[PDB]
């Protein structure tokens, strides 16, 4: 008695959509000028966001559309039109993904494998979707955003114990830009998310240096402390220095050193003869790249540093 | 059993009922009379006057619930069945016989609807129960008749 | 047994201790359905249906009943079965909406009346189950060990009550319970501790 078109409409988080329909009744077709809208038979749709395009055919549309939340067996939204208050028992249905998605890459210190995770608890809107990878490669780096790119090609990546999908890339390129997104992919078509362009070198994970020595100088009442740059990377960057008399729990104050160039650094203590934790991160200047993990923990000695003054 | 405590387990099967309804998702403003043209064997608009007719709309609500697997429903029948089986009794206290008698028989284009408005099959479907649920209450506060 | 505060479920367990002496027996349930109500001259029940439900660890067998109705009385027994013989527990008959355990009072809060001296608790009724309740709060001065009182309230329609204490001046722990009126359940569980604040109430007293 009543159709609508289009019947099937998926639409991502934002978007604005349209509707149409032609109501009969009584072996007559009700004019368009007497149509109202409901969206799901509980609220009523305000009169400003109706539209006429013929002598009986009417039109809705949509703008900044919700997240449609599943209720019971039932994962979508049902809109009505109808005369007054009699109403016909056909509905289209609308549905709504959030296509946004986080993914995140981190190039690992010895420059060779990109380990990528990303979460999906957002999916909890509409389950039974296909979710799959997508990244394009490109000999310069990434730059503004023109358009998205017709080539792509796929990439699989499995399940861990802690629900967060992940893959590996290897082997990898310095100064290639991987623009990559994730698509879902439905019986009802595909949507894509925003993409995002990570460049190797800028989310590169420095090992963390080892070897630390902690002491207390000699007739000089500073601390020095020992040790060597890392091997990756070799480019300029600063040092952190966490330090506490060694316990069950140890009370840590920060230091940092912005020189690369440097060395050792000479700190004196209030204590003389205390045991002491010392750990060192590695950490380039400009804020790219990520924290590196802390070292092992470096102990002093406990031996008399000067003659005593009152004895 | 006293007559007191039958009327008053009836009117708290009642509440719970409304209660139960109340908390299913699908219903939170639906109104309860509609005016859906495809929705004309659900019981509700006209009022309920006689006990006949009111098993009648019982059996019929029953059967409506029997063509969904989910547990609510399932709840909401057994306690529906409760309370036809409590107001046979009640009737049967004030000596007028009730016989039992089952549901539409021509039901048959119901599932076809279904197939064409299931979700609509259900909402207003539950809604109108929950209508007549209310008035459930409010017909037992006057002492109907036979 | 009870049944669950959503109403929901009925579950329950009989007891092996002593029973364990005489061993070597099979042990099984017996469940039989009434029309509206149990019995009111128990006489031996010809049709019975069998139950298949598993063994709890602390030694009681637990028996879960699912979907179940609230109106309908339940006439259960055990049965013991020798190499011999059988025997027949005497059946017991339960009404699920007589065991219903209603659920703790949710969002309790307390506070001292601001120029009154009293101090005021309100709460809100449970959803299940839809008769008339009796509520019993339990209060004290907040520590490490609390001399609380009890109080009980036999209004259903009450929500908010105001009782006087000595000390105007510390924090204090306020719990709430619920009940059936006419008595035929079980009690509830205790709600959620609510501290009030430490703020004047009154102009001071003296210079
Ligand atoms: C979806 O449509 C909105 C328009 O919303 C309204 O549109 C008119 C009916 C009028 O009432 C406006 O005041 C409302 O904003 C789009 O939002 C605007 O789109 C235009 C076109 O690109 C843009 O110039 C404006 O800046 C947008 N408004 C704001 C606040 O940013 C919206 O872009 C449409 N969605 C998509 C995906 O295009
Ligand atoms: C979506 O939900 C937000 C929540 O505050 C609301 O502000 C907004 O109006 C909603 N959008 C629509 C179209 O109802
Ligand atoms: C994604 O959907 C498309 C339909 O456009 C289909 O061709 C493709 O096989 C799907 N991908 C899967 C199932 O991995
Ligand atoms: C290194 O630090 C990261 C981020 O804090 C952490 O996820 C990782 O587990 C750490 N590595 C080890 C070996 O603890
Ligand atoms: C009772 O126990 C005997 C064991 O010898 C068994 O053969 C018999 O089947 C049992 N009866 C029932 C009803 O299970
Ligand atoms: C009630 O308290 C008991 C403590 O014995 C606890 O085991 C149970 O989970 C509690 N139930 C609820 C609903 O809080």
């Amino acid at each position: 008695d009543v159709i609508y078109f289009p019947p099937k409409i998926l639409t991502s988080v934002g978007s604005n959509v349209s509707f149409h329909c032609i109501y009969k009744k009584e072996n007559k077709i009700v004019p368009s000028k007497e149509i109202v809208w409901w969206m799901n038979l509980a609220e009523k749709i305000p009169q400003s966001q109706y539209d006429v395009v013929s002598d009986h055919v009417s039109k809705v549309t949509f703008f900044n559309l919700n997240e449609t939340k599943p209720r019971g067996k039932f994962t979508y939204d049902a809109v009505y039109c109808c005369n007054e208050h009699e109403c016909h028992h056909r509905y289209a249905e609308l549905y709504v993904i959030d296509v946004n998605i986080n993914i995140s890459c981190e190039t690992d210190g010895y420059l060779t494998k990109m380990t990528c995770r990303w979460s999906t608890s957002t999916i909890q809107s509409l389950a039974e979707s296909t979710l799959q990878l997508r990244y394009h490669r490109s000999s310069l780096y990434c730059s503004d955003i023109p358009s998205i790119h017709p080539i792509s090609e796929p990439k699989d990546c499995y399940l861990q114990s802690d629900g967060f999908y992940e893959c590996i890339f290897q082997p990898i390129f310095l100064l290639s830009g991987y623009t990559m997104w994730i698509r879902i992919n439905h019986s009802l078509g595909s949507l894509d998310s925003p993409p995002t362009c990570v460049l190797p070198d800028s989310v590169v994970k420095p090992l963390p240096p080892s070897s630390v020595k902690a002491e207390i100088t000699i007739n000089i009442g500073l601390l020095k402390i020992s040790w060597e740059k890392p091997v990756f990377p070799e480019n300029n960057l600063q040092f952190q220095i966490r330090y506490g008399l060694s316990g069950k729990e140890v009370q840590w104050k920060m230091y940092e050193v912005y020189d690369a160039k440097s060395k050792s650094v000479s700190l004196p203590v209030p204590d003389l003869c205390a045991v002491y934790a010392v750990q060192v991160r590695c950490k380039r200047l400009d804020g790219l790249g990520y924290w590196s993990n802390w070292s092992n923990p470096a102990y002093t000695v406990v031996m008399d540093i000067k003659v005593p003054m009152r004895g | 059993v006293p007559i007191q405590k039958v009327q008053d387990d009836t009117k708290t099967l009642i509440k719970t009922i409304v209660t139960r309804i109340n908390d299913i998702s699908h219903t939170q403003s639906v109104s309860s009379k509609q005016k859906v043209t495809g929705l004309d064997f659900i019981p509700g608009l006209h009022p309920i006057l006689t006990l006949s007719k009111m098993d009648q709309t019982l059996a019929v609500y029953q059967q409506i619930l029997t063509s969904m697997p989910s547990r609510n429903v399932i709840q909401i029948s057994n306690d529906l069945e409760n309370l036809r089986d409590l107001l046979h009794v009640l009737a049967f206290s004030k000596s007028c016989h009730l016989p039992w008698a089952s549901g539409l028989e021509t039901l048959d284009s119901l599932g076809g609807v279904l197939e064409a408005s299931g979700y609509s099959t259900e909402v207003v479907a539950l809604s109108r129960l929950q209508g007549s649920l209310q008035d459930m209450l409010w017909q037992l506060d006057l002492s109907p008749g036979c």
